RNA sequence: GAAAUUGUUGAAAGGGAAGGGCAUUUGAUCAGACA
RNA sequence: GGAAUACUGCCAGCUGGGACUGAGGACUGCGACGUAAGUCAAGGAUGCUGGCAUAAUGGUUAUAUGCCGCCCGUCUUGAAA
RNA sequence: AAGCUCGUAUCAGUUUUAUGAGUAAAUAUGUAAGAAGUCCUUGUUUAAUUGAACGUGGACAUUUGAAUGAAGAGCUUUUAGUGGGCCAUUUUUGGUAAGAACUGGCGAUGCGGGAUGAACCGAACGUAGAGUUAAGGUGCCGGAAUACACGCUCAUCAGACACCACAAAAGGUGUUAG
RNA sequence: GCCCUGAAAAUGGAUGGCGCUCAAGCGUGUUACCUAUACUCUACCGUCAGGGUUGGAUGCCCUGACGAGUAGGCAGG
RNA sequence: CUGACCGAGUAGUGUAGUGGGUGACCAUACGCGAAACUCAGGU
């Protein structure tokens, strides 16, 4: 990508990335006084609670989603060591009925080699590389329990614009440094 | 946050509300042979077992010899987790082995007159652990008043 | 019992990713690049600079 | 009282994924006729070589 | 924390029948490269028919001082939308570099007149290089050759809560 | 031979209320075990 | 024309100090260091040392102080009224 | 509450695709996204088994007909309390200064903030240990910077943080900038 | 943009008080700080759910989620 | 009677602020988004 950057860049032209398949959303507002159409998009995002995000598809039904649900969550466009951060530390593998952590590559073979992902590294790349297999493969995280970012979110207040100096929004390029903090 | 009932209780029994030694010992059985067996037949009588009276309809002994009428059923064994009752509508029995928690007087009678032999349900079990070559029949529901 | 942590206590690192081990032989986060003399295109000085 | 289109489009895309599908069983390949949401666009390269970037400077005040 | 600089250009993007349209490019100041794409699309929906949905940003490129230690006096074109109807205003501000003058102008228009980040708009900012077209006064006095004051009332920072020397200024 | 109420002796506190909750200092009192 | 620094992100780079927690209870499993024997920071604390062996720690209560606490039941869309 | 029959289950207070409904949007409202579907052939009211209808032979099993999510779906018996509630938001009407339609709260609600509050901002509650935050603040009461930086105020009832219990036009030879 | 009038009553009174004027006032920008029963990590009681158990069976072990509440229902004491 | 970077990204509208304004009202950010109208063609 950036090879392409420089040859346009020499070349009279501007190179264009291609737009992001994959965002990182967290849930930004509490559970009361939530109108029942933001609560049903946050309910389908599986964003039960406060600081907790799921990795979602982009796509225009799941970015009109988005655009609902765009006051009371926070979201971005996550990197590389975001979201192994996120695999190593908040990494828990849905079982049959049971919330059961990734310690070990077998437990995500024995549960995911189907599709062909039998180690926590091919669960990373099948993320951050959106792939055949990408909905088992989010459905199969847990959604990931998030704490409080360490040192404060850096706004006044929470409840604005990312544009407007808040927290929720697009912060595409931010997010990595939100995860980090509560991660 | 919760989006279905707080705490949600199982939709299938656990244990029969009759206090009856045997039936217990029955029920314990039947747990044991579903869970190191996993047939069908098995968890079928298990969860026949937990069904309260009025949900055990009796068998007439001329249902008995409705089924056995179907084509290879002549040979099979009829198991049935209810009562099974008398029926003078019918005239003759076929030979067969039924097997049932309790048998009736004049059941019992025919059956023995009609060279077969009443069994108990563990007995069933001995002779067939998975159910093989076994048919069950559950009597009427909408007969009972409701 | 204890769910431990990775990027620390190594031994669980290794155990979840072998290819760590190789990871730390050349370390693979400072590989040195390579120099290229691309300077950037007239057109593209003159708009940056100049409005 | 309502009669539209709305089923009959429905059955003419039934018809189409289905001779897609005798294709795609004629001729290995994978069926794809599962309708996918618009995607993002993929990268390409602009150039300016046609015409200049002009500088709007809003200005209009 | 300071202000940035960034070229913004949008493509409009192209379908059969529209194709290469002419690549509009805008000059914008944010903190952020999200906040400069933010105003970039608020000053292409107002100034012609164009969308976020129907356009994408071509290249952001951040644009550094080209002399950063210099001081240079910058003429400022600001349309500031007051309680009452918007109109024009034209200052000037001696800075360093057209990011400073930027910082300062903001702070000076959110003193003097309320005026918010969501109601000041940039027109334009050139440096001077001229001395006889400056038309500001307080700019202008400091222009002076030779120019020497002093800081009179001169106040220190004590870092004990007592003090026992009664200090002075200067 | 109970409580409401009252007197004697011992202890404690009390500047227009008392009583209660989390938390500790001081006074009194108290159970247990030691190849 | 030759360089750094600033900003930014990465490091399955190193390392000092502070706080809480010691839950499980003979082995079984996933991993690392070793030619091997074996060891390990690898599915939950071990090793050494000192004082006391008692009102020392600790419980009950009297009372000292940091903060809070409105008067119980019924009724009322609402009460301390 | 008692449960009964089935079980991967059809579903969704949500989006996308297609289009009705509207000089006429937006928000919403209606239907579908098919295995209970499609196609070739063929048996038992039209002049004619021509056709409807239900069967047999044959062709496709699941990128099988969009996205996302689903402590499963349906079904039977019976019943404790309420059937007058109050506050807030949008639309419409009325109006110098209330009546109908929507959704969220209190009533049934603790905890932090607004010195207190039922309608407000956060957040909804098991008993404990450590850390990070929300709104709200960093002169003392009051735990936190008499923090940093840019401009304005002399007020003989200044000023001091939405709901809060709230005034402007206008006048001033007060003052700052256009 | 800031200030006075515009904004006149009756016991004495309240940006909450003390109190403040390059503010400790006003608009805006930049940092670190205090914390809720909220969030993150862990110990324990209980409810629910999924598994294991023929060698105290309603018994014992493992895993996962959760704990608001008036009228009222059930269950265990 | 059709096409259009043509009205116009205008009117209008969903969502959020301890946003401004005593009030009337207004601006911002995440979106949707027209018609009459204009040029040409049609008849």
């Amino acid at each position: 990508i950036i090879q392409a950057k420089r040859d346009a860049k020499a070349a009279g032209s501007y190179y264009v990335e291609a737009q992001h398949k994959l965002v990182f959303v967290v849930r930004i507002k509490g559970i009361n006084k939530i109108p029942p159409k933001p609560r049903k998009v946050l309910q389908l995002l599986r964003l039960t609670r406060i600081n907790s995000g799921t990795f979602v598809k982009v796509t225009k039904a799941t970015l009109e989603l988005l655009k609902l649900i765009e006051p009371y969550v926070a979201y971005g466009y996550p990197s590389y060591s975001t979201i192994r951060q996120l695999v190593y530390k908040r990494g828990f593998g849905k079982i049959n009925k049971q919330r059961v952590p990734l310690s070990d590559n077998a437990i995500i073979e024995a549960n995911l080699g189907k599709y062909g992902i039998l180690s926590i590294d091919d669960l990373i790349h099948e993320i951050i590389t959106v792939g055949p297999h990408f909905k088992q493969a989010n459905n199969f995280l847990w959604p990931f329990k998030l704490s409080n970012p360490s040192g404060g979110w850096g706004v006044p207040r929470k409840f604005k614009h990312f544009i407007q100096g808040g927290s929720f929004g697009n912060r595409e390029e931010f997010i990595n440094k939100l995860v980090k903090s509560m991660n | 946050d919760h989006t279905s009932k707080q705490h949600k209780r199982s939709g299938h029994r656990t244990a029969p509300k009759s206090d009856n030694v045997y039936l217990k010992l029955l029920v314990k059985l039947y747990t044991f042979l579903a869970r190191r067996t996993d047939a069908p037949f098995n968890k079928v009588v298990l969860k026949a077992l937990f069904l309260s009276k009025i949900n055990r309809p009796p068998v007439s002994v001329s249902r008995i010899a409705r089924a056995l009428k179907q084509e290879g059923a002549a040979n099979k064994t009829v198991v049935v987790v209810g009562t099974v009752t008398d029926d003078a509508r019918i005239f003759e029995f076929p030979k067969t082995t039924v097997a049932a928690l309790r048998f009736t007087a004049g059941a019992r009678a025919k059956i023995v007159k009609a060279g077969g032999e009443c069994i108990t349900l563990d007995q069933l079990a001995v002779r067939a652990p998975k159910g093989q070559n076994t048919l069950i029949l559950r009597g009427p529901r909408n007969s009972r008043e409701a | 019992v204890l769910k431990k942590n990775p990027l620390k206590n190594k031994q669980v690192l290794l155990r979840l990713n072998p290819y760590a081990k190789v990871f730390a032989a050349e370390k693979l986060g400072s590989k040195k690049a390579e120099k290229t003399g691309t300077k950037p295109a007239a057109v593209f000085t003159e708009t940056l600079k100049h409005d | 009282i309502k009669h539209s289109k709305c089923r009959q489009e429905f059955l003419e895309r039934v018809k189409a994924n289905a001779a897609k599908r005798a294709e795609a069983k004629a001729q290995g390949v994978a069926v794809q006729l599962k309708r996918q949401p618009a995607q993002p666009r993929e990268s390409r390269i602009v150039s300016t070589e046609g015409n200049v970037p002009q500088t709007l400077a809003p200005v209009p005040y | 924390a300071h202000f940035k600089e960034y070229q913004v250009i949008g493509r409009r993007l192209p379908t059969e029948s529209v194709p290469e349209p002419k690549l509009f490019r805008m000059r914008i100041f944010a903190s952020n490269e999200v906040i400069a794409k933010s105003r970039y699309w608020y000053f292409l929906q107002k100034l012609h028919k164009v969308k976020k949905a129907s356009g994408e940003i071509v290249s952001i490129n951040q644009i550094n001082e080209a002399h950063p230690t210099k001081v240079k006096n910058f003429g400022v074109w600001v349309r500031y939308d007051s309680r009452s109807g918007t109109h024009n205003m034209y200052k000037e501000i001696r800075d360093v570099s057209r990011v400073a003058a930027v910082e300062t102008l903001y702070q000076d228009m959110a003193a003097r007149h309320r005026a918010r980040f969501r109601s000041i708009h940039i027109l334009k900012v050139a440096e001077i290089e001229k001395t006889a077209d400056v038309k500001r006064q307080y700019v202008k006095q400091f222009l002076t050759k030779d120019l020497k004051f002093p800081l009179p009332h001169r106040v220190q920072k004590s870092t004990k809560t007592f003090s026992y020397k009664r200090p002075s200024t200067f």
